């Protein structure tokens, strides 16, 4: 399962 | 054996041709198991391995929500980085990210990974401590500062040590008949005269899984690295891989050469010679 | 900033004339991701060719597999034609069952 709540660069 | 899970994201801008494409693929070891493509007619997470198909609707909804959100997030990231490098709106640019976990033979976390690249160059990476970052340049330092302020490393650590490992173990169990099966290479040596004076010996390895393999030629027991043509390991299309190694040898000296094969699926390492 | 594709053309199974097989064109080591790949039979583009989902290696370079069903014969010539921003003109790699 992929990472949640990923933040922008 | 040891296993890993990775997600690979590509976000590519294309000025004049719509919004940036976002594609995500997930792998366990050398087996792809899911894909998401913002360019699909109806973007949704799709299964790419039989053992993932048993996951419920909640799983697929969750994946798709994440990837749809990522599509927007990575578009903002592309805008940000264009600015960090003082680039015009005219060119196409690419952000790539790869992250995931490695497990040891014990099933425990060996290490976690999280790396990003911009236009094919390393940009920012999570260090092995899962607590600090390595920024490639002053642009990536801007990202690093933002990520430190937002506790992103802590977020990645929690994921890598928790959900990543927990789900990888689940996939490995559900797909045990394939993911935990090493298929040995089928091997043979072919002989191809190039002239009166020389001939090519080619050592073949076919139908193996996983892709990791060691293929080498020796002459009188001495490694022939510099004189060996070793093609990149290549996918057969049926989950398995192929590779070959070739050396050009003097006519009549063929028996001084041996091909050595190492692979997880083999009962024991192979030593092959040309058999006329 | 840009990397030209490596190209391998080969069959899924050992080639035997008259027996159905799969023709593969594997492009790898390239950047950026846009790439044009055609499989050819006697110089003519094969239709309905399928390909893998875009992914990349540890060094960030992209790779794709293009493939189609085919029946090798003595006379028929197969090849892969690749175009990429790094190439001045499309590169054609002929299928050689010995490689």
């Amino acid at each position: 399962i992929p990472l949640t709540e990923e933040a922008e660069l | 054996g040891s296993h890993s899970m990775r997600y690979f994201y590509t976000a590519m801008s294309r000025p004049g041709r719509g919004e940036p494409r976002f594609i995500a693929v997930g792998y366990v070891d050398d087996t792809q198991f899911d894909r998401f493509d913002s360019d699909a007619a109806s973007p949704r997470t799709e299964p790419r391995a039989p053992w993932i198909e048993q996951e419920g609707p909640e799983y697929w909804d969750r994946n798709t929500q994440i990837f749809k959100t990522n599509t927007q997030t990575y578009r903002e990231s592309l805008r940000n980085l264009r600015g960090y490098y003082n680039q015009s709106e005219a060119g196409s640019h690419i952000i790539q990210r790869m992250y995931g976990c490695d497990l040891g033979p014990d099933g425990r976390l060996l290490r976690g990974h999280d790396q990003s690249a911009y236009d094919g160059k390393d940009y920012i990476a999570l260090n092995e401590d899962l607590s600090s970052w390595t920024a490639a340049d002053t642009a990536a330092q801007i990202t690093q500062r933002k990520w430190e302020a937002a506790r992103v490393a802590e977020q990645l650590r929690a994921y890598l040590e928790g959900l990543c490992v927990e789900w990888l173990r689940r996939y490995l169990e559900n797909g045990k008949e394939t993911l935990q099966r090493a298929d040995p290479p089928k091997t043979h040596v072919t002989h191809h005269p190039v002239s009166d004076h020389e001939a090519t010996l080619r050592c073949w390895a076919l139908g193996f899984y996983p892709a990791e393999i060691t293929l080498t030629w020796q002459r009188d027991g001495e490694d022939q690295t510099q004189d060996t043509e070793l093609v990149e390991t290549r996918p057969a299309g049926d989950r398995t891989f192929q590779k070959w190694a070739a050396v050009v040898v003097p006519s009549g000296e063929e028996q001084r050469y041996t091909c050595h094969v190492q692979h997880e699926g083999l009962p024991k390492p192979l030593t092959l010679r040309w058999e006329p | 900033i840009q990397r030209t594709p490596k190209i391998q053309v080969y069959s899924r199974h050992p080639a035997e004339n008259g027996k159905s097989n799969f023709l593969n064109c594997y492009v790898s080591g390239f950047h950026p991701s846009d790439i044009e790949v055609d499989l050819l039979k006697n110089g003519e583009r094969i239709e309905k060719v399928e390909h893998s989902d875009l992914s990349f290696s540890k060094d960030w370079s992209f790779y794709l597999l293009y493939y189609t069903e085919f029946t090798p014969t003595e006379k028929d010539e197969y090849a892969c034609r690749v175009n990429h921003v790094t190439l001045s003109q499309p590169k054609i790699v002929k299928w050689d069952r010995d490689m």
